[PDB]
């Protein structure tokens, strides 16, 4: 059982801080907020680094390349942005949704970007160029979510249309459709660290791993609220092997993957805990909530 | 189709309907049956167009659509005995007071 | 089958049984197949009879039903008189 | 959580419909959404139709869009689409009550005189209070659901 302890708020952001994630080296947490702004910020003191502004509108999610050199961000502007963490600089402002951007992620080879939309798209940007590679627009309503596998073959995509898709990068084409029972809207995805599954979460206050090759559903993780926003979930794997969510009742929920219990639930926030993020080589968990918090905090634990 | 009608004479106002085919001496029959006047004793009347009683309704000009429940067609009745015919009279309909200040 | 309405005028209306009975108050009134309204004039009671003929014509009838058009000069001495009625 | 009865049911299976307006009104259509609460669509002028995109077991009524008078769809007051047979959509047929001679009049007088001036009219109390009871679908659910239980 893990004991996670607040070890920092962080309380830069003025308005609903709507992602964080970790760079892939470990150094730094990334936050994004309804304020238009990214802040990075140290990943184990918290400490302030720097904003990185331009979007004219709200942000809903940040991503970092594999080398923790580049972020992209996802913003309700329509548009998404490639930076230079380093600079703060604009490289690139990716156009073509028209209408709000809600998720993005690099490949592992940090060559491609894909993203989601309201407008019910799956792109997939070239990251030197900043050009839409491809429009996949199967869903029939807005996308939550986006990822690519572990070797960058397949993207997995979100919808409140009820369905997971997962797409053949190379050629667009989608080899399989997850439709649960009554497909309540899909409010997140990503693939497992192996590869071989999918942790999806549904506007019922539930969390699934799926067999997405056989269609088979191994797990159901509850106990939290999870029926309005779309909010984050992740493996945590550098200790025990905890499944991560925020909840609508403003606590972290931490399950044993193979159980299913609840194993801890984290106070602090005042606010819907909308994103949580796991550190790559150390067991700390980053959270971020809605507009009446507008904080992060930083969790430790021994395992 | 139905034709919706106003037999008016005097102060009395049969309302009645029939059909466009019906004839004018079908429409003495009705009024017969009400106002105990055969119809060799009864003139029918569109405006001040004597009716002929081999005619229908729609000949004479009484249409579904000139012709509507909520809006009827006037047919003037004026009755004759012998070799005396009684003028077509129709007395009119009392008027409304002048529109309220608040309902213009 | 026909009853006799007489207005506060004097004007007489010839109307079907049927149509009358419209109006509860009418169907009171005739536990004579004559009834007089001392305070309804002919140009409200003859609308009023239209009334009769449309709701009679137009009730169960899965056609297209025309407006009850009503001219605003008689619309309050119409709604007293409909009131009056129960129709 | 306890929903009101009159609530569309979230089937998610499609019903191609014609909301044929054969009334002289504006036509406001209303879906009760999936909690029971009205929302009101786009208009249709007298004398129009549009072909919409509905589901099975969705709830409509119609009223008129300026003054919220009731009318009838398939000559009842709510309209549930079901499932398209033989790519044939399903009529919804919008036509005017017969209304009461006094439900007319009061329509009438209310597009005539402004709320405020009601009780300048030189008529009887109750008829005040008549006219100051103006329809509304919040008023016909609640007659609609108390009829439901005969």
């Amino acid at each position: 059982s893990p004991n996670y302890a607040l070890k920092f708020t962080l309380a830069g952001h003025t308005k609903a801080v709507s992602s964080v994630k970790f760079s892939p080296n470990g150094e730094w947490l990334a936050s994004s907020s309804a304020d238009k702004l990214i802040k990075i910020w140290g990943a184990y003191d918290g400490k302030f680094e720097k904003t990185i502004s331009g979007h004219k509108l709200g942000i809903s999610d940040v991503a970092w390349s594999s080398d923790s050199n580049l972020l992209v961000s996802a913003s309700d502007d329509k548009t998404l942005k490639i930076w230079d963490v380093s600079s703060g600089k604009c490289l690139k402002t990716l156009k073509g949704h028209s209408n709000y951007v809600f998720c993005c992620n690099f490949n592992p080879q940090s060559n491609l970007i894909v993203s989601g939309s309201f407008d019910e798209s799956v792109r997939i940007w070239d990251v030197k160029t900043g050009k839409c590679l491809k429009t996949l627009p199967a869903h029939s309503d807005p996308v939550s979510a986006v990822h690519f596998n572990r070797d960058g073959s397949l993207i997995v995509s979100s919808s409140y249309d009820g369905l997971c898709r997962i797409w053949d990068t190379a050629s667009g084409q989608c080899l399989k459709t997850l439709i649960d029972d009554d497909n309540p809207p899909v409010s997140f995805v990503k693939f497992s660290p192996n590869g071989k599954y999918i942790l999806a979460a549904t506007l019922d206050n539930t969390l699934k791993l799926w067999d997405y090759s056989k269609g088979k559903c191994l797990k159901t993780y509850t106990g939290h609220k999870n029926e309005k926003y779309c909010i984050f979930a992740n493996f945590s794997v550098t200790g025990g092997k905890w499944i991560v969510s925020g909840s609508e009742d403003n606590l972290v929920y931490i399950w044993n993957l193979q159980t299913k219990e609840i194993v801890q639930k984290l106070q602090g926030h005042t606010d819907v805990v909308i994103s949580t993020a796991c550190h790559p080589t150390e067991n700390i968990i980053a959270s971020a909530a809605l507009e009446n918090d507008k904080t992060i905090k930083l969790w430790k634990s021994d395992c | 189709m139905d034709v919706f009608l106003m037999i008016r004479r005097h102060k009395t106002t049969i309302f009645t309907d029939a059909k466009e085919s019906s004839t004018v001496f079908e429409l003495k029959r009705i009024v017969e049956g009400i106002l105990k006047r055969p119809p060799d004793e009864q003139r029918l009347y569109k405006d001040d167009q004597l009716l002929d009683d081999g005619k229908t309704l729609g000949e004479c000009g009484f249409t579904s659509q000139t012709a509507r429940p909520q809006a009827p067609a006037t047919v003037g009745l004026a009755f004759r005995a012998d070799d005396t015919f009684e003028a077509l009279c129709i007395e009119p309909f009392s008027s409304p007071p002048e529109l309220p200040d608040v309902m213009k | 089958m026909y009853v006799k309405l007489i207005s506060s005028d004097g004007h007489e209306f010839i109307v079907k049984r049927e149509h009358a009975l419209t109006s509860g108050t009418i169907k009171a009134m005739l536990s004579t197949n004559e009834v007089n309204f001392r305070e309804i004039p002919s140009h409200v009671l003859s609308k009023v009879c239209m009334y009769f003929t449309y709701k009679v014509r137009y009730t169960n009838s899965s056609t297209e039903i025309p407006e009850f058009p009503i001219a605003p000069e008689i619309a309050l001495e119409l709604l007293m008189a409909a009131n009056f009625l129960d129709c | 959580r306890p929903r009101p009865v009159l609530r569309s049911v979230n089937s998610r299976e499609p019903s191609q419909v014609i909301f044929c307006n054969r009334s002289p009104r504006v036509v406001l259509p209303v879906w009760l959404n999936f909690d029971g609460e009205p929302q009101p669509y786009p208009t249709l002028p007298p004398g129009t139709g549009r072909r919409i995109h509905s589901y099975r077991g969705h709830l409509w009524l119609f009223r008129d869009a300026g003054t919220h008078d009731g009318l009838l769809v398939n000559q009842t007051e709510l309209f549930v689409p079901s499932l398209n047979v033989d790519g044939q959509p399903i009529f919804a047929n919008i036509t005017l009550p017969v209304y009461t001679l006094k439900e007319r009049c009061l329509q009438v007088v209310r597009s005539l005189v402004k709320p405020e001036n009601y009780r300048r009219l030189d008529i009887v109390r109750s008829l005040y209070e008549d006219l100051e009871d103006h329809p509304n679908v919040q008023k016909d659910l609640e007659r609609l659901t108390q009829e439901r239980i005969a």
